[PDB]
């Protein structure tokens, strides 16, 4: 779940 | 609450630390909590050393799992940078753990995107090695953090370029875009791969991992972004991949994309093929096949004075028209497709000298072609070379310009003029310009190829006995003499030549 939450907020 | 659980992560009992951990976590899921373990740079201190010296599962995760929850703001970037996080968070990079990778490799990202001193300190910490060494996970989103990482370290970095190069990353990412559809992670592979082709040791190793062929077969993919990189990326690497083969896709995929509405697209394509094309006959063949020469004239039209576009395509056009099985076909080509005005054109104002030279080099091979003798002389082709000529010489005698030594104007223009003066008509238009007198003066330069096409286009002047006695009037035997002993074995066939037809 961590990574779709940071893809989406760094780009 | 925060002093009483930073005596608790530095308790002699590592059970007593673990229940610790899980606290300090669940307030940094709280705004107002966050901000008061963001305060104390003796909790933080703490926090990373229990990461780093942990052997639990839970604590790795959850100590991991703060210093995340700190990273989304100024104040905690910075406290994990200067409570020396950046290294211990390097170390949760080899964790077989994934919950504790994903907390690692996106907390390293927030400290490369926002704070400062963290590319220095990820090096030190051997940040790189390990992040190159994750290229074979199979998490495309995982993949698609780890490379962008890659490319913030490696930017405007030669250091962190050479470690990745090192570290087998050419291989790695040039797998990436042979295995992946996924957008996000083509695209950050295609950046770093960017990045890394303007470096001369880099360059050859991502061209030996297959990397052209690799860029080629995202072309035509929608998204825009991906084709720009993959095509800025080409061009850097295209003057290494002379001696690649199965480019016959790739090439045809070029000179499609050569009628773009977009000019950077346009742009980069005639660069790639220009290099591509530069002596390697199969190459040329393969692009005259796929209709080439008919896109690149329709290039150089559209273009107008766009030199950024006509200068790459113009030499395209050149590499075409020489030395390859269908260069007669080419050099007919570009006549029938009514490129010969155009390319006399470009020989006046406003062209800069880098287009004058390839265009010159162009008209040169055109001449080669009997067909394009007159049309090339009735454009105007012969009083324009002998004017950039005539000056072009002026300025060596007085003394780069614009990175072009006038040296290569004088060879360039003479060569042309020497291949036109095959034709009876083209001999009357040379010599009415009082040409003869500069071509004998030609004769002294130091440079042999300037000898040489000197002395060809008096050759070809010369088999007119009214052009032969002007030669002779103009004192050329002295110099011809000398030449005949030049270690060029090219000038000396060709001042016996002119020395023959003198005689009579
Ligand atoms: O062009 C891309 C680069 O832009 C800027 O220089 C950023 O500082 C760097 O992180 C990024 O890689
Ligand atoms: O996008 C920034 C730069 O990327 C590549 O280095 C290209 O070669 C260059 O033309 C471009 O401007
Ligand atoms: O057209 C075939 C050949 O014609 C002439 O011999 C030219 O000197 C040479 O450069 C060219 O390749
Ligand atoms: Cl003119
Ligand atoms: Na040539």
């Amino acid at each position: 779940x961590i990574l779709d939450x940071h893809l989406x907020r760094v780009w | 609450a925060i002093p009483e659980l930073t005596k608790l992560l530095n308790d002699e009992d590592q059970v007593v630390v673990n229940k610790a951990a899980v606290m300090v976590h669940q307030l940094s899921k709280k705004e107002a909590s966050r901000h008061a373990i963001m305060r104390s740079p003796q909790m933080v201190s703490a926090i990373v050393r229990t990461m780093q010296n942990t052997n639990d599962v839970e604590t790795a995760r959850c100590t991991a799992g703060t210093l995340h929850n700190l990273s989304h703001h100024r104040e905690g970037l910075l406290a994990i940078f200067k409570s020396g996080g950046i290294p211990a968070l390097v170390k949760m990079l080899g964790s077989p753990v994934d919950s504790v990778l994903f907390y690692a490799i996106t907390t390293l990202h927030n400290l490369l995107l926002h704070q400062e001193g963290a590319k220095m300190a990820v090096r030190l910490a051997g940040g790189l090695q390990k992040m190159v060494a994750l290229l074979n996970k199979t998490n495309v989103k995982f993949l698609a953090i780890t490379t962008d990482c890659l490319q913030i370290l490696a930017y405007g970095n030669q250091e962190s370029k050479l470690i990745i190069l090192a570290s087998g990353g050419p291989q790695a990412l040039v797998n990436i875009m042979r295995t992946y559809t996924y957008e996000k992670l083509l695209w950050t592979t295609s950046r770093v791969l960017k990045v890394l082709s303007v470096c001369s040791s880099n360059k050859p190793a991502i061209v030996e991992a297959g990397g052209m062929q690799a860029l080629g077969l995202h072309l035509t993919d929608p998204s825009q972004r991906l084709v720009q990189n993959c095509l800025w990326t080409l061009r850097n690497l295209s003057d290494a991949a002379t001696k690649q083969e199965g480019m016959e896709g790739l090439l045809g995929t070029l000179v499609q994309l050569l009628g773009s509405d977009d000019i950077n697209v346009v742009t980069c394509a005639a660069g790639i093929l220009s290099n591509l094309t530069c002596n390697n006959y199969k190459n040329k063949m393969m692009v005259c096949q796929v209709g080439g020469i008919e896109a690149l004239v329709r290039t150089v039209l559209r273009a107008g004075d766009r030199e950024d576009i006509t200068e790459p395509a113009i030499c395209a056009l050149r590499h075409l028209t020489s030395r390859h099985q269908e260069a007669e076909m080419a050099q007919n080509a570009v006549r029938l497709h009514y490129g010969l005005p155009v390319v006399v054109k470009l020989l006046h104002p406003p062209s800069h000298w880098p287009l004058i030279k390839a265009t010159v080099g162009l008209i040169r091979n055109l001449a080669l072609c009997p067909a394009n003798h007159a049309p090339l002389r009735e454009q105007g082709a012969i009083p324009r070379l002998v004017q950039l000529l005539v000056r072009a010489h002026q300025d060596t005698q007085r003394r780069f310009v614009e990175g072009v030594r006038m040296e290569e104007i004088v060879e360039g223009c003479t060569g042309a003029l020497h291949i036109l003066a095959r034709d009876v008509h083209n001999r009357i238009v040379i010599r009415g310009l009082n040409t003869i007198p500069l071509f004998v003066q030609l004769l002294y330069s130091p440079i042999e190829n300037i000898q040489r096409v000197a002395a060809g286009v008096l050759c070809e002047l010369a088999q007119d006995k009214e052009a032969a006695e002007a030669i002779e009037a103009e004192g050329a035997t002295a110099p011809l003499t000398e030449l005949l002993h030049s270690r060029n074995e090219g000038v000396a066939t060709y001042a016996a030549a002119v020395l023959f037809r003198m005689s009579e």
